[PDB]
RNA sequence: AUGUAAA
RNA sequence: CCCGCAGAAGAAGCACCGGCUAACUCCGUGCCAGCAGCCGCGGUAAUACGGAGGGUGCAAGCGUUAAUCGGAAUUACUGGG
């Protein structure tokens, strides 16, 4: 499948608890680079933002290649943060959250063509004032789009030939915003569906650090190697998530 | 203490609201449900605990706590609805009856099965 | 034919009722599965349209528009004795279904169940009830 | 001046 | 209502088991799933979730929900400041 090729874009942002949050947050940025150079991958710092003792409010980056999106997709959700940190003075098991989202490419196609004959322009003389010729001759060239309905209107000024151009920058400029805006929506659903409400609970990955192993709820694994995630080399939590994927 | 100021404003006892405005004094009601999801309780709890936004057959919109393990809810599937706070929901006064309409009852349970509608083990 | 899927899913009461009213008839009779859902509208015809322009009526307001759904052979109705079919119910408790008149045959599905059924000796007088 | 969030 | 015939032959379930309050362990997850009338458990060795065994209580009924009163001397005239 093409789908499994394309690159990725991975946004690491921080839930519950701040810096212990944010440190933890920060650590996986390491996991996955350090997963990403054992095969040669381009992590790019497109957008991050600090932490008081280090680790990350919210960072969003591109990874492209060949095939980065299938890992990014099975990711999306949360992870635990089970630890004793450095930014406390009593010494006490504490929990934080982060949530990770796996986008795709969607590479952008965009401005389609202006089109013709779908939508009629009407020439009328148009309303306004002050002039021997405002009244005889048109200045209202109301683009009417087939489609969708929507109508351009620069009954503006002097002629009607620069008002249709005005009329059609207008048209480019609302194609623009109403498929933006539903990209924005369609991003936006889609980031709804990779981070839930940001809080403690369990989404498809934990992370227990005194105990030394780690939990999956989907595929779940009973390696308390932890230290092999720290410095890449996972491969044994994402394959066989893909292996009973693959059966469905 | 000074009974004639008992004699010109009498001694009134206190008239305590119920813990369920529930028409009336009812056991049950049956409203059409919508709106499940998954709710943070108060502090002490960390669970996503499901429940339904069940618009009432009086007009009453209340919200009832769905109970046990699986449902077949999806903004639809009229159920009954039982009385009984669950001091987990801020604003969650109710509980859904398993074995009643739509809603089937829980699968696989042995113990407990008056409540939560599960019939007794055949075997 | 398909099935009963109750559109608008406010006062059931009325189906629950009144097709088990016409459930008696010869032509219709309405099975009844466990999981309370998914009533079986049995019609020895194929026009089920009858039903359908009988569903608006005063205490019928139900519509329940038609689809496709495979059930293949009529249920062939048969009830055993006493001490036999304590443990035909305990064995496949799953695998029942009520009927008009309180019946439980055992399920229509296919003809390796009903050779199942067969092979499985359900040993009674036999009525046909239909 | 601050100093989260598990007996 | 009485007599005779066949065969123990046709007839037992429901809640609870941390404290209040009568009764204990094991296994599966592990602040996910869940229970709960209040304090509340579950963050990998749970007498508190689910399943099994066992026990307790009631009995053709058993639990839940809804209303009234007592406990509430928290509407005090008996019987508060």
């Amino acid at each position: 499948d093409p789908d499994d090729e394309r690159n990725a874009f991975l946004e690491v942002r921080a839930g519950t608890g701040g810096d212990e949050a944010a440190l933890f947050a920060g650590d996986l940025f390491r996991m996955y680079s350090r997963y990403a150079e054992a095969r040669r991958w381009r992590v790019e710092i497109m957008s991050a933002s600090e932490g008081e003792h280090g680790g990350y409010k919210e960072i969003i980056a591109k990874i492209c290649g060949d095939g980065v999106y299938g890992r990014l997709k099975f990711e999306s959700g949360g992870h635990r943060v089970q630890r004793v940190p450095a930014t406390e003075s009593q010494g006490r098991i504490h929990t934080s959250a982060c949530t990770v989202a796996v986008m795709p490419e969607l590479p952008d196609a965009e401005l389609p063509d202006i089109n013709p004959a779908d939508l009629r322009i009407d020439t009328f003389r148009s309303s306004g004032a002050g002039a021997q010729h405002v009244n005889t001759t048109d200045s209202a060239i109301r683009i009417t789009h087939l489609p969708t309905g929507i109508v351009v209107e620069c009954q503006d000024e002097r002629s009607q030939h620069k008002n249709k151009a005005k009329a059609l920058s207008v048209l480019g400029a609302r194609i623009h915003a109403a498929e933006m805006a539903k990209r924005q929506q369609a991003e936006a659903s889609t980031r709804r569906n990779l981070l839930g409400s940001g809080d403690r609970s369990d989404r498809n990955r934990t992370y227990n650090f005194p105990q030394g192993r780690v939990t999956d709820h989907r595929i779940n694994l009973t390696l308390y190697r932890l230290d092999e995630v720290m410095e890449g080399k996972l491969d044994m939590l994402i394959e066989p998530i893909i292996q009973e994927h693959q059966a469905d | 203490a000074t009974v004639n100021q008992l004699v010109r404003k009498p001694r009134a006892r206190k008239v305590a609201k119920s813990n369920v405005p529930a028409l009336e004094a009812c056991p049950q009601k049956r409203g059409v449900c919508t709106r499940v999801y998954t709710t943070t309780p108060k502090k002490p709890n960390s669970a996503l605990r499901k429940v339904c936004r069940v618009r009432l057959t009086n007009g009453f919109e209340v919200t009832s706590y769905i109970g046990g393990e699986g449902h077949n809810l999806q903004e639809h599937s009229v159920i009954l609805i039982r009385g009984g706070r669950v001091k987990d929901l801020p604003g969650v006064r109710y509980h859904t009856v398993r074995g009643a309409l739509d809603c089937s009852g829980v699968k696989d349970r042995k113990q407990a099965r008056s409540k939560y509608g599960v019939k007794r083990p055949k075997a | 034919f398909r099935r009963i899927r109750l559109k608008d899913p406010l006062k059931q009461k009325q189906l629950l009722k009144g097709l088990v009213q016409l459930s008696e008839e010869g032509a219709v009779q309405v099975f009844r599965p466990i999981s309370n859902n998914d009533l079986i509208v049995g019609a020895v015809g194929v026009l089920q349209f009858d039903v359908v322009v009988a569903r608006l009526k005063s205490e019928y307001n139900v519509e329940a528009v038609y689809e496709s759904v495979n059930v293949a052979t009529a249920r062939w109705v048969e009830c055993a004795d006493a001490k036999k079919f304590e443990e035909f119910k305990r064995k496949n408790e799953s695998q029942l279904a009520l009927d008009g008149g309180d019946n439980l045959a055992y399920i229509a599905t296919s003809m390796v169940n009903l050779r199942l059924a067969q092979e499985r000796y359900p040993d009674v007088q036999f009525h046909q009830t239909r």
